[PDB]
């Protein structure tokens, strides 16, 4: 197998697939493997990519025994892979070991659950690779904001209480410690 | 004619009861004088027995009566009632005893006399005589041991029981299941797979399976899982017989013997 990751974590992966949905929920989906760790790709409509990373210390096991290339990329669809893991979820309070599987090319992803009596077993087709050039310039930055994850998620949901059909954002840092840094939306309320 | 008898077991007849229900509608009381063959078997059922239904499954549990007593004169009575009456009739007796014995008897169209008290209760359930003739028509199928591999399943009361039944339970989350697909390697390990999602899913186990005495698959209904999971329930010593290709025969038994045998057909060809 030229990839295998072993886990009993399943939270972070299932964290990991609930922060791949609003990304579009019935799509391809890239998943990039490499000795590091593994990774999801996700782009739409040439706008926007997000790009999830789950490290090697996130599994016990990470072998990546291939060596022909340093990198093995792999395209398949996320409503299967939601579908699947939705109904296998039903019994997620059983001690329940994950395992990632990959043989190369033209093999199926495969996603072994076993909870020492039953091992549940999905092979997913593998489709054809239709993703970078949607990477800011390091050397231009224009701003750079280091903010807390609950205030933004709290602004994000006011706005989409508001409904804020468009969005603004404003990066100003005064002479003195004046660090403005603020949230417009065009909206209903105006 | 004379048939006349007291049943108080009790578990061994409820489960053929309610799976010849559940099976189809009707069923054959064959009573021997030695033993009870109740035979849920489509050729014998004037609705559908194979058209365009695939009810193919037959049924052969014979119950022992030693129930009080078995006085059965003529000596091998076979008839045909609906299951209907009788479930009802012994859910109300299952519950009056849950709040006395029953009494059987038998009046080529009869009645049988079922009466029981706390109250005064009496059902003449219709039931007829099926011929002679028509009952030699009504013979057990053969199954070959050329191929044959059976699976001693562990007992519902035991530590794996609970884990097996949820594991046999498994294919039923999935509302779009038709065909099961059963597969068993030689410790022989016994797969469930199927086929017809748009991700390929196989429900393995891995726990501790004995082989009483080459993959050998056969692949059969959703339906006929269920009742098998139910026989599975109510069962301790269960054997699954599969033949490659041919045919999957669900063997139980209660420790003569109250053995209920399940012949299911292939649904499909591997």
């Amino acid at each position: 197998n030229k990839f295998s990751a072993s886990t009993v974590h399943l939270e972070h992966i299932t964290t990991a697939l609930s922060c791949l949905t609003p990304f579009g929920s019935k799509d391809d989906v890239l998943i990039f493997i490499d000795a590091d760790g593994l990774s999801f790709v996700r782009e739409n409509n040439h706008v926007i990519k997000i790009q999830l990373l789950l490290s090697r210390e996130l599994f016990m096991s990470y072998s990546y025994r291939n060596e022909t290339e340093d990198h093995m990329k792999l395209c398949v669809k996320i409503n299967h892979i939601l579908d699947s893991v939705s109904v296998m979820n039903r019994n997620s309070d059983d001690i329940v070991e994950c395992t990632l599987s990959y043989d190369g090319h033209g093999s199926p992803f495969v996603l072994i659950f076993e909870d020492s009596f039953i091992s549940e077993r999905v092979e997913y087709s593998t489709y054809l690779i239709k993703t970078n050039g949607l990477e800011l310039d390091r050397e231009r930055i224009s701003f750079e904001a280091i903010i807390k994850g609950e205030a933004l998620h709290s602004a994000l949901k006011d706005l989409k209480e508001i409904g804020c059909k468009e969005c603004y954002v404003y990066a100003k840092t005064e002479a003195n410690d004046e660090n403005v840094f603020a949230l417009i939306s065009k909206s209903q309320l105006g | 004619m004379k048939l006349k008898l007291i049943v108080n077991d009790y578990k061994l007849l409820r489960t053929t009861i309610n799976t010849v229900a559940s099976l189809r509608k009707t069923a054959i009381l064959r009573f021997n004088s030695e033993r009870l063959t109740i035979i849920s078997t489509p050729k014998s059922s004037s609705n559908n027995g194979t058209i365009l239904r695939g009810d193919t499954g037959q049924l052969w549990c014979t119950i022992p009566h030693d129930f009080r007593l078995y006085t059965v004169i003529s000596n091998t009575i076979t008839m045909e009632c609906n299951c209907d009456s009788l479930l009802s009739v012994f859910k109300r007796y299952d519950r009056v005893m849950n709040q006395s014995n029953m009494t059987i008897k038998l009046q080529p169209i009869c009645a049988l006399g079922i009466t029981f008290e706390e109250i005064m209760h009496s059902f003449k359930v219709p039931v007829k005589l099926l011929f002679r003739a028509q009952d030699t028509r009504i013979q057990e199928p053969m199954i070959n041991y050329i191929q044959l591999m059976m699976y001693k399943l562990p007992p519902i009361s035991g530590e794996f029981g609970s884990a097996f039944h949820g594991f046999i339970r498994r294919v039923e989350r999935y509302s779009n299941v038709n065909h099961i697909h059963l597969m068993g390697v030689k410790d022989v390990e016994l797969k469930i797979i199927v086929n017809e999602l748009d991700w390929h899913l196989e429900i393995c186990w891995n726990g501790p399976l004995d082989s009483v005495i080459s993959t050998h698959e056969v692949i059969i209904r959703c339906k006929d899982w269920k009742v098998c999971s139910k026989l599975y329930a109510a069962f301790e010593e269960v054997v699954l017989a599969i033949s490659h290709d041919e045919s999957c025969v669900f063997h139980c038994s209660l420790d003569e013997r109250g053995q209920i045998i399940y012949y299911i057909a292939r649904s499909k060809g591997l």
